[PDB]
C-alpha cells in the first residue's frame, strides 16, 4: 500500500496529476502510473486506490424548406424530440424537437446555436446538416447504419476484447476533445448518443442544442432537468448552480460511459427506483460501485474512470488530459496483461 | 528503397529506442532526396529525443554539482562527467547541423518546410547556447538569432496566425528571449502579441491540427503567467 | 365480459381517443372488435433485453386475479411492435388528478369516500397478493360515473418497476421520506403517499411546497429534511386533520397502518355519511348523472 | 579509490544513464573487493534496468511481428531486426552470468548473499528462457531449476519467511513456474504457502523492513487474485 517512485524521463506526451501541465522529467509510481512533477511534490499526497519554462513538444440561412425531406419510418422519441429516418440527398435522421411553438426569442437562439453546430467537422462527430422551420422544428443529422453503443452493450450484451473496448473509449475522447476545443458542451453524452459506424468509427450525436431543451417562457432558458440521470453529474442533478452543464459535467457523463463499456452493466444495478438515484447522487450519497470491474484491469486505466466520477466537478480532469491517459495505456496494454515480476526497490527520497 | 528505411525508423520509434532510429533517419537524409510532410516529423522527434535525454542528464548532474558544496574529488569527477556528456551533447548537435545545412535547407522548395528547418536550426543553436559558456557562446547565440529572425520574417509573411509551425517558432523564440538573452520585456511583448493574433482566427480550426494548436496555446499562456509574476 | 376476451392482438383494436399524456406511457380508449368493448390500452415503450420483457409480461398476468371493487379491472398484457400493451377497464370519470383540476378543490366528505376506497384497495393488494403499491398518487386513483373508486399502476411486476426506474424522470413525487433514504417499511410508504394525495386535492395545491417551481431534487430533499405538510386549520374538521397527520408522520413505524386507519374517527364518520359521489363526479366533470 | 567509483555509479543512477553504471559496477566487482549491502544493491539495480529496457522492446517488436500475417515481406525485415535485438540481449546477459562465476559465488561469506546471487543467476537464466526456443530452452530452464532449489533451502533454514529476499525468491520462482513450465496450480500453492507463512510470522520486522516486504506480499496478493480467475 506504499508508492515506490522512480526517476523517469517521459519521451511521449504526459501531464502531471496535480498541476496538469506538460511533463518532461519527474517521478512515476511503479504500481499505478500516477506520474507527477518534482516542483509541486510538496502539495500532493500519494493516491493509487526558477524552473525551465516549456518549449515546442513533438508532432503526431441553414434552413431546409418543405418538399425536400421524405420523412420515412418512426424510429423513436427522445428527451426533446422524436427521430424519423428521412431521405435528403441520401439517408438522414430527422428530429421533431419537442419544442413545437418557439418564441421569436427562442427561435433566434436556436438559429445562432445551429450556426456553431454547422461549423463542426470531425471523424468522431455526427454531421449536422441544418434543420427545417416550415414543418415545425426538425434537426437533420447524418443517418447512422449499424447500431448504438447502448444497443451493443445492454441489448445483445456482446462484450468485445479489451483492445476493441479501449479503442471505442479513445475515439469518444477524440470527438469529445474536438467539441471542448470549439467550446461546445454536449449536455447529453451517453451510450445512446454514440453509434459504431459500420462497426469501427465512433460517431457522437445529439450534442449542444441547449436552447431546444428546457422550453422557454419568453427570453429565459432555466434548464428544467428531464430525460435520463444515469450520466448526469451531481452538480447537474441539483440544478442549483446557474449553469450545471460544463465540460466537467460532460467529463463525468464520459466517466459513466467508461463504466458501461468496462463492466458491461449500467451504473446502480441494485435499485428499483429512479427518484432514489436522483436524490442520493445529487446528495453525494450514491456513487457508481468500482468492485464489479474485471480481474485484469490495470490501476492506471481504472484510476482514469475514478477521476472523471469525482463528486466535486473541479477535481475531474479535462479531455486533453483524459485522451492522453486513455492512449497512454492503449500502448502498454498487451505487455502489461502478462503476469507481474520482481520490482526494483525503493530508490527514492523526499 | 526509401520505404524500407522509413518503416525501419517508424518501427524503431514504436520500440522507444532512439539510437537505431537516429542512425536510420541520418541514412535516409544522406541519400539527398527531398522528404515528405510525414517523413520529416520522425526526423525531428528522433533528434529531439536524443538531445532531450542528454539535456535531462546535464540538468540533474549540474544540480548535484551546485548541491555538493564541499572540497573533494567528487566535484572534479562530476565536472569530468559534465564535460563528457557536454562533448557527447556537442557531437549530436554538430551531426544534426551537418545533416541539415548540406541536404535539406539549400534544397527546400516548400516555404512552410523552410520555416520548419530554420525553426529546427535555431532550436539546436539554442541547445548548444545553454551549455557552452565562454567566448563561443556569442557566436551560436547570434547564429540562432539570425536563424529565428529569418524564420520570423517568413512566418509574418506567408503563414497563418493559427498554424502549428508559426506558433512553435513564436514559442521557441520567446523562450530564447527569456532564457538566453534575459530580456523578459520583449519576450512578454512577443508572447502577448503572438497569443492575441492567435485569438483572431479561432473559428478557422480544421481537424488536421486542433490538438497541436490548443496545446501550444495553453503552453504560451503558462509561459506568460510564469513571466508576468 | 372478460371471458368474451381471448388472446389480445394489436390488429383486434381500433383507436377511439387518447385518455391523457404521461411521463413514460400513453393511454388510449380503444374498441376490442372481437369482443365489442371499450378498454383503456396503456402502451409502454421500453428498450430492454427480451428476457426481461418476457418476465414483465409474465408478472403482469398476476393482474387477472386482482378482481375487487377498489382495483381497476384487467383484460390482458401482451407485447407487439416494440411496446408493452396493458389493456384495462375504461373509467369514464378519469383520474382524481384530472377531476382535481376540474373541481379546483375536492370536498372533505368526497375525500372521506376516496380514503375508504384507497385503504381497502391497498388492503386487498397486500392481503390477497401481498404486493406494495409503491406509487399511490391522485393520477393512479381512477373513478367512473357509477361512483367506483379504484387503485391502478401498483407494483405487481418488480421487473417492470426496475425497467421504468432506468428509463424516465419525474417532476412530481409522492415517495415516503424513508423509501427515498433506501429504508423499506412495507405498505407504510403507500399510506404516506395517500396522506400527501389527500392534502393536495383538499387544499387545491401541491403538498410538497407550502405557500404557508421547485426541481425534482429540491422536492425530494424537502420531503426528507423538512416537516411533513398538513391541512390548513379551521377550514377542515379536526378528525380529517388528525387522519392526514397520522398518514404523514415521517417515522414509518409511528405512521398509522392500514388496520389503524380503517377504524380512525374520520373513516368511521365518512363510512356512515351518505354522499352522492357519482352525482358529484358527473356534476364536476359536466357529464349526465 | 573504490568510494570514488561507487560515487560515480550513484551519480550515473541519478542521471538515468544506465550503461555507464553497468560498466562502473562491473569494473568494481572485477577486482574482488568485499561487497557490502548497498554495493551489491546498485549492481542489482543496474543489471535489472539495462536488460529490462531491451526485454520490453523485444516484447513490443514480437507483438508488432504478429499483428497481421496476411501481408507482404514487411514481417521479413522485422524478425531479422528481432534477431538484432536478441544479438544485444543474450551476450549482455552472458556478461552478467560469467561475472557470477568470476567473483560473486566463491567470494561469499554470508548465506543471505549466496541466496541473493543464486536468485540473480536463476532470474537471468529466466530472462534467457523467454527468447531462446527449441532444445536451447530445455538447456536454459534446467540451470534455473537447480539455482532456485539451492537458494530456497538456505532461505528456509537461515532466514525468516518474512525476509524480503526469501519473498522475492518465492515471487520470481512462482512466475518461473507460471510463464516457463506452465504449472499454474503449483505456482498458486507455492505462493499461498509463501503468503500464509508470511502472515503466520508477522509484526517481528525491523523499522526499515516496513516498505519492501509489504510491496512484495502486496504483489503476491496481486498475482493470487489474477491467477484465481
Ligand atoms: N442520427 C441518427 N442516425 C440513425 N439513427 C438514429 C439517429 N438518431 C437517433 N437514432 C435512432 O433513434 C432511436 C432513439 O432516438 P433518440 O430520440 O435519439 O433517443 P435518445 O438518444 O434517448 O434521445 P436524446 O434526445 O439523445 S436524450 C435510437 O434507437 C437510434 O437508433
Ligand atoms: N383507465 C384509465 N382511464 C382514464 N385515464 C387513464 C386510465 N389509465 C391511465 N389514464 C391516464 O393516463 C395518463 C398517463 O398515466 P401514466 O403514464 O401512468 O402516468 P401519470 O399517472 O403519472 O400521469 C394519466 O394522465 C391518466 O389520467
Ligand atoms: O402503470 C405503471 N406506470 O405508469 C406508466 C408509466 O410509464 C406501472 C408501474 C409499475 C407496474 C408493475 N406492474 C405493472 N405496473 C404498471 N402498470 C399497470 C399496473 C396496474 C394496472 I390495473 C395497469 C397498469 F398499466
Ligand atoms: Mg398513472
Ligand atoms: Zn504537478
Ligand atoms: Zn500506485
Amino acid at each position: 500500500t506504499t508508492h515506490n517512485f522512480v526517476r523517469k524521463t517521459f519521451f511521449t506526451l504526459a501531464f502531471c496529476d496535480f498541476c496538469r501541465k506538460l511533463l518532461f522529467q519527474g517521478f512515476r509510481c511503479q504500481t499505478c502510473g500516477y506520474k507527477f512533477h518534482q516542483r509541486c511534490s510538496t502539495e500532493v499526497p500519494l493516491m493509487c486506490v526558477r524552473d525551465r519554462s516549456s518549449s515546442a513538444p513533438n508532432v503526431h440561412d441553414w434552413e431546409i424548406p418543405d418538399g425536400q425531406i421524405t420523412v420515412g419510418q418512426r424510429i423513436g422519441s427522445g428527451s426533446f424530440g422524436t427521430v424519423y429516418k428521412g431521405k435528403w440527398h441520401g439517408d438522414v435522421a430527422v428530429k421533431m424537437l419537442n419544442v413545437t411553438a418557439p418564441t421569436p426569442q427562442q427561435l433566434q437562439a436556436f438559429k445562432n446555436e445551429v450556426g456553431v453546430l454547422r461549423k463542426t467537422r470531425h471523424v468522431n462527430i455526427l454531421l449536422f446538416m441544418g434543420y427545417s422551420t416550415k414543418p415545425q422544428l426538425a434537426i437533420v443529422t447524418q443517418w447512422c447504419e449499424g447500431s448504438s453503443l447502448y444497443h451493443h452493450l445492454h441489448i445483445i450484451e456482446t462484450k468485445f476484447e479489451m483492445i476493441k473496448l479501449i479503442d471505442i473509449a479513445r475515439q469518444t475522447a477524440q470527438g469529445m476533445d474536438y467539441l471542448h476545443a470549439k467550446s461546445i458542451i454536449h449536455r447529453d453524452l451517453k451510450s445512446n448518443n454514440i453509434f459504431l459506424h459500420e462497426d469501427l468509427t465512433v460517431k457522437i450525436g445529439d450534442f449542444g442544442l441547449a436552447t431546444v431543451k428546457s422550453r422557454w417562457s419568453g427570453s429565459h432558458q432555466f434548464e428544467q432537468l428531464s430525460g435520463s440521470i444515469l450520466w448526469m453529474a451531481p452538480e447537474v442533478i441539483r440544478m442549483q448552480d446557474k449553469n450545471p452543464y460544463s465540460f466537467q459535467s460532460d467529463v463525468y457523463a464520459f466517466g459513466i460511459v467508461l463504466y458501461e463499456l468496462m463492466t458491461g452493466q449500467l451504473p446502480y444495478s441494485n435499485i428499483n427506483n429512479r427518484d432514489q438515484i436522483i436524490f442520493m447522487v445529487g446528495r453525494g450519497y450514491l456513487s457508481p460501485d468500482l468492485s464489479k470491474v474485471r480481474s485484469n484491469c490495470p490501476k492506471a486505466m481504472k484510476r482514469l474512470m475514478a477521476e472523471c466520477l469525482k463528486k466535486k466537478r473541479d477535481e475531474r480532469p479535462l479531455f486533453p488530459q483524459i485522451l492522453a491517459s486513455i492512449e497512454l495505456l492503449a500502448r502498454s496494454l498487451p505487455k502489461i496483461h502478462r503476469s507481474a515480476s520482481e520490482p526494483s526497490l525503493n530508490r527514492a527520497g523526499f | 528503397d526509401k520505404e524500407e528505411l522509413v518503416q525501419r525508423a517508424k518501427l524503431a520509434e514504436q520500440a522507444e529506442r532512439y539510437d537505431d532510429m537516429a542512425a536510420a533517419m541520418k541514412e535516409v537524409t544522406e541519400t539527398g532526396v527531398e522528404l515528405s510532410n510525414e517523413e520529416r516529423n520522425l526526423l525531428s522527434v528522433a533528434y529531439k529525443n536524443v538531445v532531450g535525454a542528454r539535456r535531462s542528464s546535464w540538468r540533474v548532474i549540474s544540480s548535484i554539482e551546485q548541491k555538493t558544496e564541499g572540497s573533494e574529488r567528487k566535484q572534479q569527477m562530476a565536472k569530468e562527467y559534465r564535460v563528457k556528456v557536454e562533448k557527447e551533447l556537442r557531437e549530436i548537435c554538430y551531426d544534426v547541423l551537418g545533416l541539415l545545412d548540406k541536404h535539406l535547407i539549400p534544397k527546400a522548395s516548400n516555404p512552410e518546410s523552410k520555416v520548419f528547418y530554420l525553426k529546427m536550426k535555431g532550436d539546436y543553436y539554442r541547445y548548444l547556447a545553454e551549455v557552452a559558456t565562454g567566448e563561443t557562446r556569442n557566436s551560436v547565440v547570434e547564429d540562432s538569432q539570425k536563424a529565428y529572425q529569418d524564420a520570423f520574417e517568413i512566418s509574418k509573411a506567408k503563414m497563418q496566425p493559427t498554424h502549428p509551425i508559426r506558433l512553435g517558432l513564436a514559442l521557441n523564440f520567446s523562450v530564447f528571449y527569456y532564457e538566453i538573452l534575459n530580456s523578459p520585456d520583449k519576450a512578454c511583448q512577443l508572447a502577448k502579441q503572438a497569443f492575441d493574433d492567435a485569438i483572431a482566427e479561432l473559428d478557422t480550426l480544421n481537424e488536421d491540427s486542433y490538438k497541436d494548436s490548443t496545446l501550444i496555446m495553453q503552453l504560451l499562456r503558462d509561459n506568460l503567467t510564469l513571466w508576468t509574476s | 365480459q372478460k371471458q368474451k376476451v381471448g388472446e389480445l392482438k394489436d390488429d383486434d383494436f381500433e383507436k377511439i381517443s387518447e385518455l391523457g399524456a404521461g411521463n413514460g406511457g400513453v393511454v388510449f380508449k380503444v374498441s376490442h372488435k372481437p369482443s365489442g368493448l371499450v378498454m383503456a390500452r396503456k402502451l409502454i415503450h421500453l428498450e430492454i433485453k427480451p428476457a426481461i420483457r418476457n418476465q414483465i409480461i409474465r408478472e403482469l398476468q398476476v393482474l387477472h386475479e386482482c378482481n375487487s371493487p377498489y382495483i381497476v379491472g384487467f383484460y390482458g398484457a401482451f407485447y407487439s411492435d416494440g411496446e408493452i400493451s396493458i389493456c384495462m377497464e375504461h373509467m369514464d370519470g378519469g383520474s382524481l388528478d384530472q377531476v382535481l383540476k376540474k373541481a379546483g378543490r375536492i370536498p372533505e366528505q368526497i375525500l372521506g369516500k376516496v380514503s375508504i376506497a384507497v385503504i381497502k384497495g391497498l388492503t386487498y393488494l397486500r392481503e390477497k397478493h401481498k404486493i406494495m403499491h409503491r406509487d399511490v398518487k391522485p393520477s393512479n386513483i381512477l373513478v367512473n360515473s357509477r361512483g367506483e373508486i379504484k387503485l391502478c399502476d401498483f407494483g405487481v411486476s418488480g421487473q417492470l418497476i426496475d425497467a421504468m426506474a432506468n428509463a424516465f424522470v419525474g417532476t412530481r413525487s409522492y415517495m415516503s421520506p424513508e423509501r427515498l433514504q433506501g429504508t423499506h417499511y412495507s405498505v407504510q410508504s403507500d399510506i404516506w403517499s395517500m396522506g400527501l394525495s389527500l392534502v393536495e386535492m383538499a387544499v387545491g395545491r401541491y403538498p410538497i411546497p407550502p405557500p404557508d417551481p421547485m426541481a425534482i431534487f429540491e422536492l425530494l430533499d424537502y420531503i426528507v429534511n423538512e416537516p411533513p405538510p398538513k391541512l390548513p386549520s379551521g377550514v377542515f374538521s379536526l378528525e380529517f386533520q388528525d387522519f392526514v397527520n397520522k398518514c404523514l408522520i415521517k417515522n414509518p413505524a409511528e405512521r398509522a397502518d392500514l388496520k389503524q386507519l380503517m377504524v380512525h374517527a374520520f373513516i368511521k364518520r365518512s363510512d356512515a355519511e351518505e354522499v352522492d359521489f357519482a352525482g358529484w363526479l358527473c356534476s364536476t366533470i359536466g357529464l349526465n348523472q
